[PDB]
């Protein structure tokens, strides 16, 4: 029925719904349906660009926007 | 007075044209206007809650609705003003749509706006003068009349009768029955046309709410929805029923249908009936099946020899003296039923109808083909009395032709009909064949495609051609039929022994005089014409008058007889309430302006107008019931002593001053 | 600075019917021509036509039923005698006569009434203002 | 008769405008698209406003939009009448 339910309801949004052309939720728009809490944050006062939460991930959802030093690459800044 | 102007946008039908938003400002600006306001779909349910709502919210006096057109929504918007505590009319329209958009669409926006500013203005002045009307109730009489006798009649008179309403059947011959009892066979389902009608006959002649009044004509009518005063005229039948015979006296009895009187009679003449191919004395029954089995005398062909007398005998059934007496009757409805001749196909002269002896059309044809016919059901070539062997049908004959000559139109039951013939000729006379020389094979009924299968599996040859001329071999008396063969793309010459045209159908001969009397207009085609061409098939536009059968177009018997059904059911509405309900617009005449003159008296139609005594001065009387609403009076009447209810002078001049009100 | 000021009376059974055809249809035709309806044309009094001409019409014209088609029997012969009489009063008045005429306009006809209509706005737009608006002052 | 004074359906629109189900229209012979309440076209005779309970989500939205009118039953069932 193109509810949408199973779009808001994939814990891994593998389910997408485009009405015309564009990804468009009627439900949540009207507000008659809740979303999961993933709650995610990372506090960046804290984070060292450590490497490991983007290593350790399983699947791909970690954005580590650092320079790229040295290692593996020509400096970031040096 | 408090006006409310509401502006219906018809869904972007009026909003596409003009500007509803300046419309409804200039609305509100207006001098009486207490609320303007505009809605998507004002013929709607929300749309009457809306009118309801400003009338009790704002005490609104009238209520003005800029939208479609009068004649297509004063009954809703009167029931959803009577809806809300006001009087049904004191409600008016300005019609913004058929006469604003649909006609300034393009290119123009603003003169379009300017357009429906002054005709809101001019429907917001003549409803600040509008005033209640309360409409007029009359009586209904309990009695209908039926005109024609045919199967449309007849269906119509027992309906009627079956609903329990006193009928009266005019026929003007001196049986009902009508072309059906003339048919043999009927197309598709080959029952024998003439025993079908029978029973019904029976049931026509024996119901005891039917008045059949045979061998009768209508002289005048006058009256209107509640009470018609129908004059008709008794013609001299020459011949006394028993129960006529009983009244006058001879307790013998009157006409039994013995036949002795036309056993005697010297005089012989053609039989209408037959189409003229067989001889009938001066003193006749058409056919031994007539309802009325009464034996009419032809006063026009009589010569009073007085044998009929002496072989009637002591029944005295036989009056030579008897002259058209008159009857005058009161009937509440009428119906319609006036059905079709041939239209007269001798004027096509390249198909030599009246020259060449072996061609006949087709209701010749079926009588010649009836065992009741001249012949003994024997087809036999006119000219020689011979077996024909090949029969030629020549379809479209007079018509969908725009010469001048032949009829415009389509006749609808000629393919039928001349399938139905072929079918008779190649089972009747074994080895003839039937050639149809057609333009458009019409079997569009049910069943009737299947008909036409049957038809050309048993052999008929179907030439799509239109017959160019018909030439006559001086010996043998057979007719070259030329034409073309336009699928197989020759020329062709087919000599049959007879040829039969399907000649077009017309309105019957009297039936604009009869239609006249009753008010009743006619079509393009020449038909009588009814309400809505869709939605109401059988009404005409003159109140208490119903159509049934050919006389509104051609048809078949099926579809008759449902028009016929539907007519009664039509006549039977006003009949059962008893009440009904006349237009409000009746002229009243004030009497304290009236001088006496009487000069407004010959200027009604319908005599509605007299000079009475009131108040020792001579002063003008309308019967309030004989008016209908034209106006013409009171748009004579030099002193203003006549109003017209809903379209008064100071209102229809408050429009004209509002209109050029800047 | 001008725009004609024409008015229409037309009656209901087939003026006002070929109009809603007309506009059913969809045929276009300049907007300048204004109705009344009225019920009948032997409705018209003289005094109306006479009435919107005092009061600064540019034109008018007077729409109804075919010959022997009235609605009410003979309604419209009696307009039709009123008409040539209106005619012949505004011609020795001294009115241009042309500013009045009365079409026949049957329930089908909405062709003909679009082209009554842009005959009218044509022949007004020819003739000119009134002069009774400066006759007046 | 259930005892709602303030009404049942009126025909706002509002239910359809916030329905988030979009389904072809029988009516437009499948060309066009209807909510899950819905009605023909802009003409139907009772404007009320049918529920299809075949492609409804049961998401509330619709009672939510019509408010005090409450003339949404979504666990409405197939009521028998007999007649004579
Ligand atoms: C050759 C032919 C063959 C046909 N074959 C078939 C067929 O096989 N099957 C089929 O379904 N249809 C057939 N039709 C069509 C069929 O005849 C008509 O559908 C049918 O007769 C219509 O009947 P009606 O009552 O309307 O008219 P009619 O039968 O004509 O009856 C009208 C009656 O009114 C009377 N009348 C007329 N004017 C007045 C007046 N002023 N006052 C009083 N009375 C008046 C007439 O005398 C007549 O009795 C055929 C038609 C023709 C011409
Ligand atoms: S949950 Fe997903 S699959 Fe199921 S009806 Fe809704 S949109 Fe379709
Ligand atoms: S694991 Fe990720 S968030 Fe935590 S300190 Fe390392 S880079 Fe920062
Ligand atoms: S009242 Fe007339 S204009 Fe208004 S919506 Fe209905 S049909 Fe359209
Ligand atoms: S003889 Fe007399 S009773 Fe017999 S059919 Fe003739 S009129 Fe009738
Ligand atoms: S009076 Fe003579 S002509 Fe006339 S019906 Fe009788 S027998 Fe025939
Ligand atoms: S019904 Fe057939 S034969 Fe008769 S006019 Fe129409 S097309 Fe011609
Ligand atoms: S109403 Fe007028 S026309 Fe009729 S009698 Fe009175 S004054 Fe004469
Ligand atoms: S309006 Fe006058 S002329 Fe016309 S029917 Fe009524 S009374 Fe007769
Ligand atoms: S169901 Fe409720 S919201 Fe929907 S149209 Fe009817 S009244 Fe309005
Ligand atoms: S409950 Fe059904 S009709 Fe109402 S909004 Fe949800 S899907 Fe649409
Ligand atoms: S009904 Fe139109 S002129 Fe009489």
């Amino acid at each position: 029925s193109y509810c949408g339910v199973c779009v808001i309801m994939c814990p891994f949004s593998a389910l997408a719904l485009k009405v015309d052309g564009e990804e468009r939720l009627p439900i949540l728009e009207k507000e008659g349906f809740p979303t999961y809490d993933k709650g995610t944050a990372i506090d960046q006062d804290k984070c060292v660009r450590c490497n490991i939460c983007d290593d350790v991930c399983p699947r791909d959802a970690i954005d580590r926007d650092v320079p790229l030093f040295e290692g593996e690459d020509k400096e970031g800044l040096a | 007075p408090r006006i409310g102007v509401f502006v219906c946008h018809c869904g972007t039908n009026i909003a596409g044209s003009m500007s509803i938003d300046d419309v409804v400002n200039y609305a509100k600006t207006l001098p009486y206007v207490a609320v303007a306001d505009q809605y998507q779909y004002m013929c709607s349910t929300p749309g009457q809650k809306k009118i309801d709502d400003a009338i009790k919210e704002y005490n609104l006096t009238g209520v003005v609705v800029a939208a479609c057109s009068p004649r297509l929504h004063e009954p809703t918007f009167r029931t959803a003003t009577k809806e809300g505590g006001l009087n049904p009319f004191r409600f008016e329209m300005a019609n913004i749509r058929e006469q604003n958009s649909w006609v300034h669409m393009h290119g123009m926006w603003d003169e379009a706006t300017q357009k429906a500013k002054d005709q809101v203005r001019m429907a917001v002045a003549k409803a600040a003068k509008l005033e209640d009307l309360v409409p007029k109730s009359v009586p209904v009489e309990k009695t209908a009349m039926v005109v024609g006798g045919g199967v449309a009649g007849m269906q119509a008179a027992l309906d009627l009768a079956s609903a329990g309403i006193k009928t009266y059947l005019i026929e003007r011959t001196p049986t009902i029955g009508g072309r059906m009892s003339q048919l043999d066979k009927t197309f598709p389902t080959l029952d024998c046309s003439q025993c079908i009608l029978t029973p019904k006959m029976v049931d026509v002649g024996r119901h005891p709410n039917i008045e059949m009044m045979t061998y009768t004509e209508v002289e005048k009518v006058e009256g209107y929805i509640g009470n018609f005063d129908v004059t008709l005229r008794k013609k001299a039948r020459g011949v006394l029923t028993p129960t006529e015979a009983t009244a006058k006296g001879i307790v013998g009895g009157g006409c039994n249908g013995c036949g002795d009187c036309s056993a005697v009679c010297p005089v012989i003449k053609p039989n209408p009936f037959e189409m003229g191919m067989a001889p009938r004395k001066a003193i006749y029954i058409y056919h031994a099946q007539v309802m009325p089995l009464i034996y009419t005398v032809d006063f026009d062909s009589c010569v009073k020899c007085g044998l009929c007398v002496e072989a009637c005998g002591d029944k005295k059934a036989i009056d030579l003296e008897m002259q058209d007496e008159f009857i005058t009757v009161k009937v509440g409805t009428a119906v319609l039923a006036t059905g079709y001749e041939l239209f007269p196909i001798e004027n096509k002269r390249e198909w030599g109808y009246k020259q060449f002896d072996n061609v006949i059309n087709a209701l010749e044809f079926e009588r010649l083909i009836c065992a009741s016919g001249p012949t003994g059901g024997h087809l036999v070539r006119p000219s020689d009395g011979k077996t024909p062997m090949k029969v030629g049908f020549v379809l479209c004959a007079g018509s969908r032709d725009n010469t001048g000559i032949g009829k415009p139109y389509c006749s609808r039951f000629c393919c039928m009909y001349s399938l139905k013939h072929a079918h008779q000729i190649m089972e009747k006379i074994p080895g003839a064949v039937a050639y149809l020389f057609y333009m458009d094979i019409r079997s569009f009924g049910k069943m009737y495609e299947e008909f036409y299968y049957r038809i050309q599996h048993e052999g008929a040859k179907f030439i799509r051609g239109r017959v160019a001329n018909v030439l006559e071999d001086k010996e043998t008396k057979n007719l070259h039929v030329f034409t073309e063969d336009t699928l197989l793309g020759r020329p062709v010459d087919v000599e049959v022994d007879l040829l039969v045209l399907a000649a077009a159908v017309q309105p019957n001969e009297g039936a604009n005089e009869l239609r006249k009397k009753f008010g009743v207009s006619a079509s393009q085609d020449g038909w009588m014409l009814e309400a809505h061409p869709k939605l109401n098939p059988c009404g005409t536009t003159t109140a208490g008058v119903f159509l049934a059968g050919v006389c509104q177009g051609p048809k078949d018997i099926p579809d008759t007889v449902a028009q016929a059904e539907g007519a009664a059911s039509a006549a039977s509405i006003p009949i059962h309430m008893g009440e009904v309900e006349l237009e409000p617009y009746f002229a009243m005449c004030i009497d304290e302006l009236c001088a006496g003159c009487g000069m407004c008296v010959n200027l009604c139609p319908y005599s509605a107008l007299s000079l009475g005594e009131k108040n020792g001065r001579t002063v003008m009387v309308v019967t309030e019931a004989k008016c209908k609403g034209c106006g013409t009076c009171g748009g004579f009447c030099p002193g203003g002593a006549i109003k017209m209810q809903h379209f008064t002078t100071p209102q229809i001049v408050a429009q004209i001053d509002a209109f050029f009100a800047g | 600075d001008w725009k004609p000021q024409i008015l229409a009376i037309i009656c209901n059974w087939c003026s006002y019917a070929g109009a809603d055809l007309a506009g059913g249809a969809r045929i276009q035709y300049p907007p300048t021509v204004r109705a009344i309806r009225v019920m009948c044309t032997g409705r018209v009094d003289m005094l109306f036509i006479l009435k919107a001409f005092v009061e600064g019409a540019d034109g008018v014209l007077v729409s109804g039923c075919h010959f022997g088609d009235c609605h009410y029997l003979e309604g419209n012969y009696k307009a039709a005698k009123r008409m040539f009489m209106i005619k012949n009063l505004l011609r020795n008045i001294g009115l241009d006569d042309r500013r009045f005429r009365m079409t026949f306009v049957s329930a089908s006809e909405g062709a003909k009434w679009g082209m009554v209509m842009e005959d009218v706005t044509n022949t007004i737009k020819e003739l000119g203002p009134s002069p009774i608006k400066e006759f007046k002052k």
